[PDB]
């Protein structure tokens, strides 16, 4: 078995009609942006011993 | 002359007082001051907008 897991998180605060300037908005914004992943995995080998 | 203590009312100072109330809200704000004739007036805009 496994288990997979994924994230992705993204914000931005800004005033109203200023934070969206083409050039200019980036003076009257704040972003944050975030991403993770995992993965867990699990295996088994057995094996007869034959002396 | 009347009253006693003197610096300044600052909150019975405004008449209108309606400011956003959040930590990342954003202001600005303008001001006729004579003090001659005594006049003053004070006017202050706030906003904020976020999304996630």
């Amino acid at each position: 078995g496994g288990i997979f897991q994924h994230s992705i998180n993204n914000s931005v605060d800004k005033v109203p009609l200023l934070g969206d300037l083409p050039v200019l908005g980036a003076l009257f914004r704040r972003t944050y942006e975030q991403m993770g992943k995992s993965e867990l995995l699990i295996f088994v080998t057995p094996k007869v011993v034959i002396q | 002359g009347l009253l006693a203590d003197d610096e300044f009312p600052v909150d019975e100072f405004l008449n209108v007082n309606l400011a956003s109330t959040s930590a990342n809200a954003s202001s600005i704000a303008f001001q006729v001051a004579k003090l001659g004739s005594g006049t003053l007036l004070d006017l202050e805009l706030s906003a904020l907008q976020n999304e996630s």
